């Protein structure tokens, strides 16, 4: 972020690795996977 | 014990998106988990329409939710909810699940949260 | 497909999939199974 | 999370004939990294040299599908899923063979919770 409120006390940030980010059209393939109409295994496995 | 303008949901867990490379790509979830050695994830939403995702002192996610049509997606399907943004091009992935004593008091949570996220942004499910 | 769960301590950016060549047929290998589980190759397991 | 150090680790092979056995070992060293298998309280399991992920799969309900099997300071893992199986072992790390043997056999308990380790 930007303007964190005292009360949470925020030290430190984990930012975003590279290999999190994803070129829009691919991520929205695993989007539509996820969405959970054809099965919702993956979304509450963990 | 915090002012009544904020509200805050325990998580069991939270998972950030990430491809990885085959060596001779494939998906998989970066996995946070609460913990007594770890800290406790909470999800927080201010009513300035602020969220974040947060372990101990840690920063884990922190964006606005106010005009968050355009670049933010957010799913539920139980006691997990999805959460897609697309700034700029670049696009990323993270899924929560909320805690309770049973399947019901954590769905209940989860639930509530999404009423107040639903404030703010349309959540689908 | 490969493991949808990572702990975020391990740090893992590549993963090393399985070589077609690893996979055989479920008797072959309990036949070769079997072999370093009898005590006549007890040690033959510590090999390498 | 407990984790264990791995002197080496090794995948079962089928070499072609132009067949024969042969098992492709991976040793811990400065320039390739350290062995390490993680055992999670979830219940997952991990094989890792460095920031390559070698094994990764969920010891829950896996009583049906995966049988390990325990000789000395080393494990042997036998996977059997849709219909292929496979191998691989591991031994671990450790000053001497007495310092070893512990944490083979501690990790044998800290799998018991979920499979059973044949143990001569």
């Amino acid at each position: 972020m930007q303007t964190i409120p005292h009360y949470l006390q925020i030290k430190e940030i984990l930012q975003i690795s590279k290999q999190e980010l994803l070129p829009c059209h691919v991520m929205e393939q695993h989007w539509k996977f996820y969405v959970g109409r054809s099965h919702s295994e993956a979304l509450l496995s963990w | 014990g915090l002012p009544g303008e904020v509200s805050q949901w325990s998580l069991k867990r939270y998972g950030r998106f990430m491809l990885l490379d085959n060596v001779g790509g494939s998906s998989t979830w970066k996995v946070f988990e609460s913990s007594e050695e770890s800290g406790s994830l909470v999800l927080t939403i201010v009513v300035s329409g602020h969220f974040f995702i947060s372990q101990g002192q840690t920063l884990l996610e922190g964006f606005s939710l106010i005009g968050s049509k355009n670049w933010l997606k957010i799913v539920r399907r139980m006691d997990c909810l999805l959460f897609g943004t697309t700034i700029k091009n670049k696009s990323r992935m993270f899924r929560v699940q909320f805690s309770g004593e049973s399947k019901e008091e954590a769905l209940e949570r989860c639930c509530g949260c999404v009423q107040t996220l639903a404030q703010y942004v349309t959540v689908q499910e």
